[PDB]
C-alpha cells in the first residue's frame, strides 16, 4: 500500500495520484 | 516535495498538496 | 486541538491525528 | 461535508471520526 510505496521506499507522483479521490 | 521518503504527517502532506480540491484517501492499513 | 476552525493543511492534520493507524478519508468536494 | 462541518463551522472529534476508515 502507500506506506510501502511511498515511506518504506521513494515516493513518486505518479503513486500519489493513485491515491486522489 | 514528492521525490523522497515519505511517512506520516510528511505523507498527508503531500497527498494533500498533490490531490488538491480533488481530496484523497489514507489508508496505511491496506 | 479538535475544538476549532480547521480548514486545509490544519483539518488534513486533525484527521491524521485522530484516526491513527486507521487513516481516513479527506473528500472536499463531498 | 466535511469542510462544511469542520472548516465553516467549529469541528468536533464526534464529526472528525466520521472520516476515518
Amino acid at each position: 500500500g502507500i506506506v510501502e510505496q511511498c515511506c518504506t521506499s521513494i515516493c513518486s507522483l505518479y503513486q500519489l495520484e493513485n491515491y486522489c479521490n | 516535495f514528492v521525490n523522497q521518503h515519505l511517512c506520516g504527517s510528511h505523507l498527508v502532506e503531500a497527498l494533500y498538496l498533490v490531490c488538491g480540491e480533488r481530496g484523497f484517501f489514507y489508508t496505511p492499513k491496506t
